[PDB]
């Protein structure tokens, strides 16, 4: 938390950070989603699935849940899903998966460093991405923003 | 071609029994469309199938005995209000209430096909 | 819901009577302003068709730029005059039979059954949702060739309109 | 991203930028060098298209534009029409005191729109490029600006051309709906049977409205009433350029949007083209007998010769290819621009277009009379000229495909074309000192600018109407290798 | 509940723009009482009811539907585009993905109302005046939408709430005053000149309620041009160099539109008519090429961003 | 059900379907020899299209031309894109190849009657189609766009 | 989906019913030939279509690099060459 | 689906009656007592203030009580 | 869901503007009828893009192009009509 804004949501349980004064807007199915006022793809958003599960580890393995999460639930057919390496953390007692992919349409060069979580009969799928034309400068910054999602009760 | 179906005469109660099982099986697999957030095909399918249900329930109730009428109309109007609130939360698009009322209309269509 | 498609039927009735006002009124000025009413209803139909940049583009370009010059040339009244401009027995016949073919084509076609098909190329790729951004990415570089061509077309249209309308 | 396959049109847009830079600097002190940079822009576009000959039929842009050998050939024919027709208005502009600038712009952009219509593959460009060409057509037709009849005729043409393209694009809309949301000709037939709409009334209305719009573009006898009315007052060079370029680009589209997205409904497709072809062959050649004008009956002869081209459209690639249609379009350009060159020279020396003024041209000018008579005999085809062997290759391919009732009607109307052609050749050969007109007797070949390029292109068209019927085997040898039209 | 919560922002916005046009009337009266030297606040509503309670005044011409809807379309061509203003981070009427583009369309349908006014009046005076007013609404649209385009090109967004947020990144210098003052001058002259205010009738048969419609349509045109001065160049709610943020941001944007009202009325009283020849000399041979020029400048400048 | 558009063919060599993870009936008859089919390009196949029982409703040999398809971008059934390219690591086809496919109605057009021109339908609900793809060639100049 | 302009239809309905209602409550309770401005509108219509083309490009220029920059640079080059044509000819003349 | 406030009453109505009651007599009083004692900078900011602060002046527009006594007179009516 | 009625309205425009394009006294009424025909095809493309093609907005992109060409056609047609009006007395 060098210069980061911990926007918590004590009702829904999620809480994570933002680099520098990203704005506020209503996304189509995400709640805050907080775009960065200059770019069009650089934003971090998170949504909900009312499941009846408790752990992301019992619903499936990480390397297999990212496959049907990106290749079947994220990627539009006109773009290809370059799923990069996937990572796992444990915050307090719960697993915390974090992965990387790039949606490559024949136009629209972009990618996303999305992470996934669960709890409270919800299902967190925090997605942050940016353009592919400038991603190596915005790699570790969005990474250290993205791994900072906490699940609190 | 529902505009000609207005001009065409109404369906049979057994035709309604066929179309309600078809409508059940078609509401099974809109999960491909919800998670991709294709809300325009979702509002197309919900408004069309609600237009089918509004003429389908009153036609399909006429083959059921009076023991089945009370609980059938109970589950049917439960399905009607669940589908209308699903219509309201897709014409005000939020993913959570949409999938919640989608599971509600699945667990209300699973026994209308049971009649 | 019912307000949406009742608004659709209301726009349909108003637009068809405005189009018959374009076709069958004694005043060409009355026909041009009925055209303006029709194109306002067209923009409202495109709002109903979930194509909003399209809607305000047709509202911007086609009464704001077209119908102004239309009513300019209509108030500056000029002169009067097998598919050709020979009527009262031909265009009624082909109008009724092409109308009957199109009514038997639209009404007798399960359109929603075709909407059920080809559903994979409208799953609305998740990283963008906004309509004008999507128009701009499909217009600038995807259909780059007609985008570069209408520049030449409107260039030649301006140059020819100068070289004709002055004389 | 690099679309290097559209470099002959990059030379055209480069010439357009140079046209506008010359059209902004001085505006008065450059008549001939502007014509020089435009004609050399044509020649550079041709040599670029020949430098890109052996390239693959690669869809260059983002599923938008296909540089097939078939499309390369039709672009070559449009460039050849523009090259062999561009000197035919270097005297008309200085005779009628119009602007040679923006006229060269109109011809360059009509050539541009035709060359994009040849390679157009999305349904967008099969509306953009034909009506690019058609807005350039309306600007070229409304260009004399001295009378009421020319402007009324081109306004009626603008009405009919907008109706033409709008029916064509309503059919394109029924394509776009019945075939899912698919465009790109290769993907449209996929989109019909992805949606299971091959046996549909919607695709039937699509095919009917598309073929009506193309028949408006091809001026076939249902949709043909525009050409004589609109080729009276519109000037003879743009009558030449627009008729020939419009019908070659419309036959380009009439192969292109009819073989690739319509090989499933090919029965009703062949039947609709057979109806329009037989009526066009009969009625163009049967109106063109009885008219006292020269450009009107030429417009009907152009209708009849496009009705001959539709026999090559109906036959497939296999049982007599589209190569016959290609070489007949080459012959058609070659022997029609010579006819219009002679009609232009009768009007740069007389001023009239009445056919009864032709009595006595053999006595006054045997060179122009020989050129016009030989072009008309090429168009009719009595000796071994170009057009006889073109009609022979057409009727050969139609007879080998079994289209007996196309070939026989084409032969009867070829004889019917022979009649009004030799009706013309009566006048410009004979003369009896009062059948000559006072618009003819004062011919005055000597009050002329110089050794013109009208005469050069005219004698090139005369030789190209004579010897390529004799030398047809290299032309067939270079036309049969267009098998990628699919 | 199904329509009350939806109707009350529309109702509050109509009441807000009625209060704003009351402000513009009495504020031009206040600047005329400053440069020309209580009860006066309600005198503007007295003006509105004097123009309201009157005679219909219909002559014998048979264009009665166009006579009815002429000033009506002239009002609609401003009133339909008040769904566009982000007064704060909230309380905008719609989300409005195409923010200013709908305003350009609704301001471009204004010469339709001007030609319907020129034909609804059976007078050659208002005929020529409707021709002039429609032609200057046409003529001043292109550098208007050019500087609109240049600001939306700086922001890379058309939606107005996004550009209002986007102006507050560098701070006070992040506003479009210091990003495009040239395009700001373009938007100044296009805002003042289009509404028949900075240069200059055509109501010689419209009276009663129709004259009041033209009255409120002109001053609401001034209102919406001023609110776009606020949401384009000056900022929406940001003063960088819960519930209270909305209440202070509406005060910020109303101070900014009062600033532009004072500047616009003062520039009206210190400039005469352009005499209709320098008007077009400006809007075609000067204003449109320099609007294309700073369009090319902002097009070259957004490469590094 | 009806409107089968009777095109009597000779049939194709039957085989057992080595099933996929996504329930695809999958049987590669003839391994092609050449390059794999690229994602997003136009490809030319032949096929005979059959219902559950094997009655024919569509054929590329009916049209006597290889059907041009841009595969992988979802312009066709996902059964096509998962049985020609392969979704769950199923091997992609090579040129001059032949393959039978039992498309499950999950991959196919659901219980929805795909195609209904006038009362009667082209495809009934849950048809569990049988495609017999003859992947013959790549389109000559084709792009991934 | 009828959520973006769901309030805008009611806004249109109120704003469209209010002038006719104002007319009801006000009724119950008490040949030139100049084509210069025509020529201005004739230049306006094609410049307006070119601005319509310039609208979604500048909407969507952020996702694209220098390629869309030179796309619309060629476009506005055509635009300014038409404008210089309008200068040098007898187009505006006012 | 947020409902970030969850306040039923007395959140904005209190601020509305505050801005509509406490503000307009002090605003009109500052318009009265500073009608001449002003720079054009001061008249500029007062014009901006009275533009911002308009619709609260509706209950104070017809009423006018402490307005007219530029002497020390007696009510001799 | 009657939303396929806008196609019926589209065909209604496509017939009435064609009828007005055949029987027309002057030229500008027929030009306006031609514009209604371009509207009919235009709303057909917009409806088909709404129904089927929403990832690519190919029908809506073609809507932008067909309204551009409609503008060019109307501009040059009115240029011809105005030049006739100049050339008559």
């Amino acid at each position: 938390p060098k210069s980061y804004s911990p926007f918590v949501d004590r009702e829904d349980g999620y809480s994570y950070y933002y680099p520098s004064d990203w704005r506020e807007f209503d996304f189509r199915a995400h709640d805050s989603a907080f775009k960065d006022r200059y770019l069009q793809l650089q934003n971090v958003r998170v949504r909900f699935i009312p499941t009846e599960k408790n752990d992301i580890h019992e619903v499936g393995p990480m390397e297999e849940v990212v496959y049907d999460l990106v290749k079947h639930k994220f990627a539009a057919p006109n773009q290809v899903a370059t799923i990069y390496d996937m990572k796992e953390r444990v915050e307090d007692g719960k697993n915390y998966y974090t992965f990387e992919y790039g949606l490559r349409t024949p136009i629209y060069a972009t990618t996303s460093f999305a992470t996934v979580a669960v709890g409270n009969n919800r299902y967190y799928t925090l997605i942050v991405g940016a353009n592919e034309r400038r991603w190596r400068k915005v790699k570790k910054q969005l990474q250290v923003v993205a791994d900072s999602l906490k699940i609190l009760q | 071609f529902i505009k000609e179906k207005y001009f065409m005469p109404g369906l049979s109660p057994e035709d309604a029994a066929a179309r309600i099982k078809q409508t059940a099986e078609g509401l099974r697999d809109m999960r491909e469309m919800l998670d991709h957030m294709s809300w325009r095909y979702v509002i197309f399918y919900i408004r069309l199938k609600q237009a089918y249900l509004s003429q389908d329930l009153t036609n399909a109730m006429n083959i059921l005995p009076e023991s089945r009428r009370n609980d059938y109309v109970q589950a049917a109007n439960e399905l009607v209000e669940n589908m209308s609130e699903l219509d309201f939360y897709v014409r005000t698009p939020k993913v959570y209430e949409s999938y919640l009322y989608y599971e509600k209309t699945l667990k209300s269509i699973d026994n209308v096909v049971e009649f | 819901g019912p307000i949406h498609d009742f608004l659709l039927v209301f726009l349909g009735s108003g637009l068809l009577v405005g189009g018959l006002g374009v076709v069958l009124l004694p005043n060409p000025i009355f026909s041009a302003f009925s055209l303006g009413f029709v194109l306002v209803c067209i923009s409202l139909l495109y709002i109903l068709s979930n194509s909003h940049f399209v809607a305000a583009a047709q509202l911007l370009i086609y009464v704001g730029a077209i119908n102004v010059l239309i009513i300019f040339a209509v108030m500056f009244m000029n002169d009067s005059e097998n598919l050709w401009t020979i009527g009262n027995g031909i265009t009624s016949l082909v109008c009724t039979t092409i109308l009957f073919l199109l009514m038997s084509t639209i009404l007798d076609t399960s359109w929603y059954g075709v909407i059920w098909t080809t559903k994979l190329n409208q799953i609305l790729e998740q990283d963008l949702i906004s309509n004008s951004q999507q128009i701009g990415i499909h217009l600038s570089t995807d259909f780059f060739l007609p985008f570069e061509l209408i520049s030449i077309i409107l260039l030649v249209a301006l140059i020819g309109a100068i070289s004709v309308a002055r004389q | 991203f690099d679309g290097s396959f559209i470099f002959p049109e990059c030379i055209l847009i480069f010439g357009l930028i140079l046209l506008l830079m010359i059209d902004s600097t001085s505006d008065q002190k450059d008549i001939p060098w502007l014509y020089f940079i435009s004609s050399t822009s044509f020649v550079m576009s041709i040599t670029a298209l020949l430098f890109r000959w052996r390239e693959e039929p690669m869809i260059s842009f983002s599923g938008n534009f296909q540089t097939n050998n078939f499309n390369e050939i039709f672009q070559f024919l449009i460039l050849l029409c523009s090259t062999l027709c561009i000197p035919l208005s270097v005297e008309y502009i200085e005779c009628t005191e119009m602007a040679i600038t923006e006229f060269l712009l109109f011809i360059l952009t009509a050539t541009l729109g035709g060359m994009f219509l040849c390679g157009a593959n999305d349904l967008i460009t099969i509306f953009v490029a034909p009506e690019c060409f058609s807005l350039c057509s309306y600007l070229l037709s409304g260009y004399t600006k001295k009378d009421i009849r020319s402007n009324e005729a081109t306004m009626k043409y603008l009405l009919m051309g907008g109706a033409s393209s709008s029916i064509l694009v309503h059919g394109f809309s029924w394509l776009y709906g019945s075939s899912g949301g698919e465009i790109e000709l290769q993907e449209i037939v996929n989109g019909l049977i992805n949606t299971q709409m091959y046996n549909s009334p919607g695709i039937s209305i699509a095919l009917i409205f598309i073929t009506v719009g193309i028949g408006f573009k091809l001026s076939l006898a249902p949709s043909h009433q525009w050409t004589p009315d609109v080729y009276e007052d519109s000037p003879t060079p743009v009558v030449a350029f627009l008729s020939v370029t419009s019908k070659v680009a419309a036959s380009a589209s009439a192969t292109r949007i009819f073989d690739i997205p319509f090989y499933f409904s090919s029965n009703e497709w062949h039947l609709l083209l057979e109806i329009l072809a037989i009526l066009s062959m009969i009625f163009g050649n049967l109106i063109a007998i009885t008219q006292t004008s020269m450009k009107r009956m030429l417009a009907y002869s152009s209708i009849g010769q496009i009705g001959y081209v539709i026999i090559g459209i109906i036959v497939g690639d296999s049982n007599g290819g589209y190569a016959s249609m290609i070489t007949y379009m080459l012959f058609y350009i070659a022997m029609n621009l010579g006819t219009f060159a002679c009609i232009i020279l009768f009007g740069l020396r007389t001023g009239t277009d009445n056919i009864r003024d032709y009595a006595g041209l053999y006595t006054k000018d045997p060179f122009l009379a020989l050129s016009l008579a030989l072009c008309l005999l090429s168009l009719g085809g009595l000796p071994p000229l170009a057009g006889f062997f073109g009609k022979l290759h057409l009727f050969w391919c139609g007879w080998q495909a079994g289209l007996y009732f196309l070939v026989s009607i084409g032969l009867l109307t070829s004889v019917l074309s022979i009649y009004y052609y030799l009706k013309i050749i009566k006048l410009l050969m004979t003369g009896r000192n009062q059948e000559i007109t006072p618009h003819m007797r004062n011919y005055r070949i000597s009050p002329l600018r110089s050794n013109n390029s009208i005469e050069l292109s005219m004698i090139v068209c005369v030789i190209a109407s004579t010897i390529p019927g004799i030398s047809m085997n290299p032309i067939i040898a270079i036309a049969q290798d267009t098998l990628f039209s699919f | 509940y199904g329509l009350i919560w939806i109707f009350v922002p529309i109702f509050s916005l109509v009441l807000g723009i009625i209060t704003g046009v009351l402000v513009i009337v009495w504020l031009e009266r206040e600047i005329s009482a400053g440069i020309q030297q209580p009860l006066g606040i309600l005198q503007a509503l007295a003006d509105g009811t004097k123009l309201l309670f009157k005679e219909n005044l219909r002559p014998s011409r048979g264009n009665t539907p166009l006579f009815s809807i002429g000033p009506s379309i002239a009002v609609i061509s401003i009133l339909l585009s008040y769904s566009v203003i982000p007064f704060s981070n909230h309380l905008v009427l719609a989300d409005l993905n195409i923010g200013i583009f709908l305003w350009i369309a609704i301001s471009s349908i204004a010469p339709i109302g001007l030609l319907m006014s020129g034909y609804g009046s059976n007078n050659k005076y208002s005929f020529l005046g409707g021709l002039r007013a429609a032609a200057q609404s046409i003529s001043y649209e292109i550098p208007l939408t050019l500087c609109v385009l240049s600001i939306s090109l700086l922001s890379n967004s058309l939606s107005t709430v996004d550009i209002v947020e986007a102006q507050s990144k560098y701070g006070f210098w992040g506003w479009n005053l210091w990003r495009q003052p040239i395009g700001f001058i373009i938007f100044l002259i296009s805002s003042l000149a289009e509404c028949e205010r900075l240069p200059f009738g055509y109501q010689t048969e419209y009276s009663g309620i129709k004259f009041g419609l033209f009255y409120v349509a002109s001053y609401l045109n001034l209102l919406i041009s001023s609110l776009f001065v606020t949401v384009l160049y000056l900022g929406g709610w940001n003063i960088s160099i819960q519930i209270f943020g909305t209440t202070i941001g509406i005060f910020i944007t109303l101070a900014k539109t009062y600033l532009f009202l004072f500047v616009s009325i003062a520039t009206r009283w210190t400039l005469p008519r352009l005499r209709m020849d320098q008007l077009l000399n400006l809007g075609w041979k000067f204003l449109l090429p320099i609007s294309l020029g700073n369009l090319l400048l902002t097009t070259s400048f957004q490469l590094f961003s | 059900a009806t409107r089968i558009d009777y095109y009597a063919t000779v049939g194709d060599p039957l085989c057992e379907y080595s099933y996929a993870k996504s329930g695809l009936g999958f049987c590669d008859l003839d391994v092609g020899f050449g390059d794999e089919a690229p994602r997003g390009v136009l490809v030319n196949i032949h096929y005979t299209a059959r219902f559950a029982d094997g009655t024919l409703f569509d054929s590329s040999y009916k049209r006597a031309r290889p059907l041009t398809m841009r595969i992988g971008v979802g312009k066709v059934i996902r059964g096509l894109d998962q049985g020609i390219l392969g979704g769950e690591g199923v091997p992609p086809m090579r040129v001059g190849g032949k393959r039978k496919l039992q498309i499950p109605p999950k991959l196919a057009y659901g219980p929805e009657p795909a195609g209904c021109f006038s009362g009667d339908c082209n495809i009934p609900g849950n048809a569990t189609l049988l495609y017999d793809i003859n992947f013959v060639e790549i389109y000559p100049g084709s792009n991934t766009r | 989906l009828l959520y973006e302009y769901d309030i805008f239809w009611a806004f249109l309905l109120i704003s469209s019913a209010i002038p006719v209602l104002a007319f009801l409550i006000s009724g119950v309770l008490s040949l030139q030939f100049r084509i210069r401005y025509y020529m201005f509108a004739l230049v306006f219509v094609v410049f307006d279509v070119e601005t319509v083309f310039l609208y979604p490009w500048a909407m969507s220029f952020d996702v694209l690099g220098v390629s869309a920059f030179i796309e619309a640079f060629i476009f506005v080059l055509i635009l300014i060459l038409g404008l210089v044509y309008a200068w040098r000819k007898g187009a505006l003349e006012w | 689906n947020q409902q970030e406030l969850s306040s039923v009453v007395l959140d904005i109505g209190i601020i509305s009656v505050w801005y509509f009651l406490v503000m307009p007599p002090i605003i009109m009083n500052w318009l009265r007592v500073r009608w001449y004692r002003r720079k054009f900078f001061e008249m500029y900011l007062q014009f901006m203030f009275v533009f911002m602060f308009f619709p609260g002046l509706l209950l104070w527009a017809p009423f006018l009580n402490f307005r007219k006594f530029p002497r020390d007179p007696n009510m001799k009516n | 869901m009657i939303l396929e009625h806008v196609l019926v309205l589209s065909a209604y425009l496509f017939l009435i503007g064609l009828y007005g394009l055949i029987t027309s006294r002057n030229m500008v009424r027929a030009l306006m009828c031609l514009e209604l025909i371009l509207n009919a095809v235009n709303m057909n493309f917009v409806t088909f893009s709404d129904f089927f093609d929403n990832s690519q907005l190919k029908g809506e992109i073609f809507c932008i192009f067909v309204i551009a060409i409609a503008a060019a056609e109307a501009a040059i047609g009115l240029a011809i009509v105005s030049s006739i009006y100049r050339n008559r007395k």
